[PDB]
């Protein structure tokens, strides 16, 4: 996501017991326009195993 | 501002004439039209038809 622009904060939801991730997370951009552009460009971008979902 | 870096990332995600001297093949027929060659039309003997014996 840094390719689109500067990223302020990024966090991932991981299980409390095991270190593996929950396959979902959140991140924030320094600009709302960049964030919405990234969401539009990755709204239904296909990825290995499953299509990525961003809102 | 649109953060032109984001625009570039979005673009990357989305994305006198004359008859040219062409090669010409030379004739190579599978067969000769008159394979049997013709003999000399005008040989040395046929060049001279008859002697002239005029007194002049």
């Amino acid at each position: 996501f840094a390719q689109f622009g500067d990223l302020k904060e990024v966090r991932l939801a991981r299980n409390k017991k095991t270190g593996n991730s929950r396959h979902y997370g959140f991140l924030e951009f320094v600009n709302k326009e960049d964030a919405m552009i990234a969401q539009e460009s990755m709204n239904n971008y296909l990825l290995m195993g499953h299509l990525l979902q961003v809102r | 501002a649109p953060s032109a870096k984001a625009t570039a990332a979005k673009k990357a995600v989305v994305k006198t004439f004359r008859l040219p001297k062409t090669l010409k093949l030379a004739r190579a027929p599978k067969y000769a039209s008159k394979a049997v060659p013709h003999y000399n039309r005008l040989d040395s003997y046929k060049v001279i038809e008859q002697p002239i014996t005029s007194e002049t």
